[PDB]
RNA sequence: CCGGGCACUCUAACGGGACUGCCCGCGAAAGCGGGAGGAAGGAGGGGACGACGUCUGGUCAGCAUGGCCCUUACGGCCUGGGCGACACACGUGCUACAAUGCCCACUACAAAGCGAUGCCACCCGGCAACGGGGAGCUAAUCGCAAAAAGGUGGGCCCAGUUCGGAUUGGGGUCUGCAACCCGACCCCAUGAAGCCGGAAUCGCUAGUAAUCGCGGAUCAGCCAUGCCGCGGUGAAUACG
């Protein structure tokens, strides 16, 4: 974006929660443009996360997801030479899409057989704290506050 | 009696009879359900009546040709928005602010010489 | 994995030619331009001289090789 | 039953050639089913712009095949007297079927 | 994948018919 | 090409299969669109001068 | 269960399990499993032994098998190979013979790449 | 399907429609920000269209052409071979390494094109490629035709495998005078590498990328995974 501000896409609500932010993260679960599959899949591991756990999937995925946003991270800024990692706040526009990225990330990594039973338990592994995700976002904030020493790098 | 719209998308038509009745809507001589329903997406055409409460009203019949499901699930979706209003003008005020009588004017981009699909350019080695 | 499902193809340049050579007794070298042609059971003892597209090269022609065509046994590149 | 189809590479020569031919008809024969329009077929050839490639830089032609029919319903005489020889368009091509 | 002859998609890519795509 | 090479016309090719296309205007022998008889660069030279009735400018 | 010359697949689908058998694909078991009427989908180890004599009776003598078939190809080759034949020569050189290309892409067939010097 | 009708979808010809015209704010103006109405807004989306000139750019092998050479030969005919060679190197692609997957059955929704000895419904033979017979169509009327992903049901259960389809043996179909070099296609058997790729590097800002099939030009056939078009599903992200 060299002229304009890029404005951001604004998505559909969905069609079950009504909420922008279950769309948004069914999105990310899309590959190859196949979004009947990928809303099977999340809506699939919302029954599971509502069985095995006798709350409701909504406040859960919203919980995982904010265990997940990172309050700082780092980034690289050519300065005499060879360039520094310069750790800075996080934009809440980037908040959203690198912990709905990260969970998506993670739950693939996971042992699981199904893909609807790795969100799940993905999802239930971050909200509580644990699970692949916060760690990729427990980790980008130890990067922050050990180059705290480039804080005068802002930018 | 009887109220209808055309509505359309992405070259796919879909032909809405709106009729007041218990409230079950057939496409193609088949349920709603039938021809649908293994498609999430599907509930999105019948917004038009859930914005104004019109649900229980009406029964709908529809002609649907053309294109892919998913269009015609838009198509639907404008149709049913165009009969609902030539029921009731007043209903355009509502209907408006969420654009269900807005025509989607994205089509597919054609294919262009020297690309591979339109856009996407071949790519190159230098050395 | 090889077909020509019936009528055996075979040129009439030396058909008619292997033919009579048989009525007279096994003959010695043939001149052959036409490796097009197959291989049939009454030319086995002979000698036929196929050509590279350069030279023409002595095949001996014997049982087991009844089914294949000449140029088979007369190969054409030439590498180390 | 009196089919005529109107075919041309140019779609003012055939509603020339059609209007002119319902113009005739419609003096003497009950109402005519009319200038109803069919499909066009539309071959394209691409052709790379130069000689010696620049494979890149093709630029196409397309040549369209325009279709009509007439369909005179009870047409007997005072209609056929007009559709004898009087048409005026060069490039238009009529055929005749019953 | 579609590599493989002798299933029905490796048959669709190549446009072909046979045991593993009949026609009707 | 060669005036030698237009024996294509006299064909009598003793086999069909080796007749062969042969760009009428400028004796082309390789790409010779068959429903003009022309080669790809006469097939352009002749559309724009406007010698080929109904091609028009490919445009969509 | 020893079905063809020494041969034991187990645990598995019996279709899918004479796979493992030298002359037989997904056609030869397929067929097999039909004109022996045994249920395909049943586990090897739940075979009966009634019907598992059923099958190496038929399998056994019907197709040419594991043992004679690596002969018989073998000996296909040698004889090609002891005749002039082109195909023979490819054969050899350890080359492509269905009329590839060798320039590239002969990794299969050629030993995969020996680089030299430019 | 018939009767029947043009309202609707559609087909294809002519028009209407958008102009910062209207409201608020800023401005000297041009214009910028926002709002209503509207299918559509600030160039609505995509094409065709590429200035004076540059690179002694590319092509005398498409054609034209100055000059120079050849003229029982650099010309001409034919049969055969080569343009397909393989110890290697790069480019461009295809198919994959799998469970958001593969296979089997059932079932549903496209657009754009092509076809008179050509497209070939349908029937019989054949596991099949295909053969015999034969209907319709100078084609919005008949045919290529089946769209595929998708959906419902079932099978596979994380393994060089029901992933993957290379290689190779064997049997056959078709085109063609003729498939040895050197064709595609079908069937049986074989079932390799490959478990997301080092340094480096490529494409795309919205119906876009990614993915899925469809058709066409040349052509008897076809080494087309190329090319040129078509529609189906349909993202991520742009602080700067
Ligand atoms: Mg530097
Ligand atoms: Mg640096
Ligand atoms: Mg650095
Ligand atoms: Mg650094
Ligand atoms: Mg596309
Ligand atoms: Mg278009
Ligand atoms: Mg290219
Ligand atoms: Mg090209
Ligand atoms: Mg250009
Ligand atoms: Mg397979
Ligand atoms: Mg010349
Ligand atoms: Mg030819
Ligand atoms: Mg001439
Ligand atoms: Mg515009
Ligand atoms: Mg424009
Ligand atoms: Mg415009
Ligand atoms: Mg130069
Ligand atoms: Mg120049
Ligand atoms: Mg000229
Ligand atoms: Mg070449
Ligand atoms: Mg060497
Ligand atoms: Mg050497
Ligand atoms: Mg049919
Ligand atoms: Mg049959
Ligand atoms: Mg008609
Ligand atoms: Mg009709
Ligand atoms: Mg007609
Ligand atoms: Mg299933
Ligand atoms: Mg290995
Ligand atoms: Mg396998
Ligand atoms: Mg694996
Ligand atoms: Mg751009
Ligand atoms: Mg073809
Ligand atoms: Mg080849
Ligand atoms: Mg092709
Ligand atoms: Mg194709
Ligand atoms: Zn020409």
């Amino acid at each position: 974006a060299r002229r304009r501000r890029a404005e951001v896409r604004q998505l559909q609500p969905d069609l079950v929660y009504g909420d922008v932010l279950v769309t948004a993260f069914i999105n990310k679960i899309m590959r190859d443009g196949k979004k009947n599959l990928a809303a099977r899949i999340f809506y699939d591991a919302c029954k599971i996360i509502q069985e095995k756990t006798g709350q409701e999937p909504l406040k859960v995925f919203k919980q995982a997801v904010e265990n997940v946003k990172p309050r700082m991270e780092v980034r690289s800024r050519r300065v005499g030479g060879a360039n520094y990692q310069v750790p800075m706040e996080v934009s809440p526009r980037r908040q959203q899409s690198l912990a709905l990225r990260w969970l998506v990330q993670a739950a693939n990594q996971r042992p699981e057989r199904r893909a609807a039973v790795r969100i799940a338990h993905e999802l239930m592994d971050a909200a509580e704290g644990k699970g692949g995700a916060v760690k990729k976002k427990e980790d980008v904030e130890r990067m922050a506050e050990a180059n705290r020493a480039y804080a005068h790098y802002r930018w | 009696e009887q109220y209808y719209g055309t509505g359309r998308r992405k070259e796919a038509v879909a032909r809405v009879f709106l009729r007041p009745g218990n409230g079950k809507v057939t496409v193609n001589g088949q349920d709603f359900n039938e021809y649908f329903q293994g498609l999430v997406r599907a509930v999105a055409a019948l917004e038009p009546l859930r914005a104004v409460d019109a649900l229980g009203h009406f029964d709908a019949y529809i002609t649907v040709r053309g294109g892919g499901k998913s269009g015609q699930i838009d198509a639907i979706k404008l149709g049913i928005a165009r009969a609902l209003v030539q029921y009731n003008p007043d209903y355009r005020a509502k209907l408006k602010p969420l654009g269900f009588l807005t025509r989607d004017a994205r089509v597919v981009e054609r294919k262009k010489y020297g690309k591979h699909k339109a856009r996407r350019a071949p790519q190159y080695s230098k050395r | 994995p090889r077909s020509l499902k019936k009528g055996v193809f075979v040129d009439d340049h030396l058909l008619e030619k292997v033919l009579e050579l048989n009525a007279k007794g096994e003959k010695r070298l043939i001149k052959t331009w036409s490796r097009r042609s197959t291989i049939v059971p009454e030319m086995v003892g002979h000698t036929i001289a196929v050509y590279n597209g350069k030279q023409h090269v002595p095949v001996y022609i014997t049982e087991n090789m009844v089914g294949h065509k000449l140029g088979e046994f007369a190969p054409t590149r030439t590498y180390r | 039953k009196i089919r005529i189809k109107l075919r041309g590479f140019d779609h003012k020569t055939l509603d020339a050639s059609a209007q002119k031919i319902v113009e005739a008809a419609r003096r003497s024969g009950a109402q005519v089913s009319g200038p109803i329009p069919l499909p066009t077929r539309v071959r394209r050839f691409t052709v790379i712009r130069g000689p010696f490639k620049h494979k890149d830089s093709r630029e196409h032609f397309e040549l369209r095949t325009h279709n009509r029919l007439v369909d005179i319903i009870n047409p007997n005489r005072k209609t056929i007297e007009q559709l004898m020889t009087l048409d005026l368009p060069t490039g238009v091509e009529i055929e005749i079927k019953t | 994948g579609k590599g493989d002859r002798r299933t029905r998609r490796g048959k669709i890519w190549r446009g072909t018919y046979g045991k593993y795509r009949p026609r009707k | 090409a060669r005036k030698a090479l237009i024996e294509k016309a006299k064909r009598t090719p003793k086999f069909k299969v080796r007749a062969y296309t042969r760009c009428v205007r400028c004796g082309r022998a390789r790409s010779v669109y068959r429903f003009f008889g022309l080669c790809r660069i006469c097939l352009r030279e002749l559309a724009h001068k406007g010698q080929l009735p109904g091609v028009r400018k490919a445009s969509w | 269960a020893r079905i063809a010359g020494v041969e034991i697949p187990r645990n598995k689908r019996v279709d899918v399990a004479l796979t493992y058998i030298y002359g037989i694909g997904k056609a030869r078991a397929k067929e097999a499993l039909e004109k022996t009427g045994i249920n395909p989908a049943t586990r090897v180890k739940d075979l009966t032994e009634a019907e598992v004599v059923r099958l190496r009776e038929y399998v056994e003598n019907t197709w040419k098998l594991e043992g004679e078939l690596r002969a018989e190809v073998a000996a296909n080759i040698k004889r090609l190979m002891d005749i002039g034949c082109y195909r023979g020569l490819r054969h050899r050189r350890g080359l492509p013979v269905r009329g590839q290309r060798t320039r590239t892409n002969a990794r299969t067939r050629k030993g995969p790449r020996k680089t030299v010097a430019g």
